[PDB]
């Protein structure tokens, strides 16, 4: 599934993903693009910060929904 | 966003607004385009008549949704 | 589950997804401190608060946002929620046609009843066209309860959505109208104009033509004819 990033304030931009990704997987794939530190980078959802640990099942995301990384 | 007023004659005029404009705001806007004194201005939505201090989103005013313009006559 | 009026491209009632942003930079970067218990946390504005994660933002104050359900959306794609439409998830009776439909909308009456959306078209269609809503100078033209209960108008008339495009643009038309006569306004009497007035309660005289907006009729506000001296007729 598709799932669009808005790195600080950027125009979206999909990433494709697995219900098994984890958020910080998401975190790396979007700091190789912007070549920063995955470490520097909160993922914000639904007026909540996403933990790494969860994934995108658990955070209950669904197809091309954004997040605010 | 677009919205639109309109009179009851069904003359329609277009404004490029923004949700926290105010009512007050919407009824300038207006002056601009026809030459209507804000003053002589009155709003409605819905059957509700409109409030300056308010926002079209207190009225939650939907993009190209349309107001209603009716005037006030001193005589 | 919660249900807004898409305008495009669904053209109807569908369930809604909400979503909150920062209320001064207008960005869904705001993490709320408590999460909404009730409608107006989301529906009164301000009313609950968090940090905007935008560093540049003090972020202190959240706006609430609704989108539709059925498809993709743009964080600026809203629709409008309509808070009395639930799921029949307990299979409620239709008040009107006793038969189980999911959604129903729910009348805020003391005794919360329970309306199928195909009824609620009904009565609304049905109302309009015998010029039989109601108009509260609070509210605006609304409906109360089918069952007459009191204090039951509705409050948010976007719910009139329902009604159908054409049939939405005829009912805010009916309401402008309605809302004139309310204030002790006039409506012209001319043939193609009918533009809403507001003269001093005073004034026989009424003239509708100067910014374009009028036909120029200068007429007598009781008989509605052209303005005449002295008494009608
Ligand atoms: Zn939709
Ligand atoms: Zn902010
Ligand atoms: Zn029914
Ligand atoms: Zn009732
Ligand atoms: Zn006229
Ligand atoms: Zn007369």
């Amino acid at each position: 599934m598709i799932v669009f990033v808005r790195f600080n304030s950027s125009h979206g931009f999909p990433v494709e993903v697995d219900s098994d990704t984890s958020i910080f997987q998401l975190k790396e794939v979007v700091a190789k693009r912007q070549g920063v530190p995955a470490d520097q980078l909160r993922v914000i959802f639904a007026g909540k910060e996403l933990r790494n640990d969860w994934t995108v099942q658990n955070c209950d995301l669904d197809q091309q929904s954004i997040v605010h990384i | 966003m677009q919205i639109f007023v309109k009179t009851l004659t069904g003359k329609t005029i277009t404004l490029e607004v923004e949700p926290s404009d105010t009512i007050e705001n919407v009824k300038a806007k207006i002056q601009d385009k026809e030459g209507i004194p804000p003053d002589q201005q009155r709003l409605i939505f819905a059957g509700k008549q409109l409030e300056d201090g308010r926002t079209l989103s207190d009225y939650n005013i939907q993009k190209e949704s349309t107001l209603h313009l009716v005037l006030r006559l001193r005589g | 589950s919660f249900y807004v009026y898409c305008k495009g491209p669904c053209q109807r009632v569908q369930p809604g997804k909400l979503r909150v942003q920062c209320s001064t930079c207008r960005q869904a970067t705001l993490t709320l401190t408590q999460g909404p218990s009730c409608w107006d946390d989301v529906l009164i504005p301000n009313r609950m608060s968090g940090e905007c994660q935008s560093p540049h933002c003090p972020g202190t104050s959240a706006e609430f946002f609704f989108k539709c359900g059925a498809h993709p959306t743009s964080d600026k794609e809203t629709s409008v929620a309509l808070h009395l439409i639930a799921t029949n998830s307990r299979n409620i009776t239709c008040i009107t046609c006793t038969d189980v439909r999911s959604p129903v909308l729910v009348f805020q009456c003391n005794s919360r009843h329970v309306i199928c959306l195909d009824c609620f078209h009904l009565y609304c269609v049905t109302r309009l066209n015998d010029r039989q809503f109601v108009h509260d100078p609070q509210l605006g033209y609304s409906l109360p309860c089918v069952a007459g209960c009191p204090n039951s108008l509705i409050k948010e008339l976007h719910h009139f959505r329902i009604l159908g495009e054409e049939q939405y643009n005829r009912y805010q038309q009916y309401g402008a109208e309605e809302c004139v006569l309310q204030m002790g306004g006039v409506l012209c009497p001319r043939p193609g104009c009918g533009a809403g007035l507001l003269p001093e309660p005073d004034c026989r005289k009424v003239t509708c033509g100067g910014n374009g907006l009028g036909c120029g009729f200068a007429f007598c506000r009781e008989c509605k004819e052209a303005y005449h001296e002295g008494e009608c007729s």
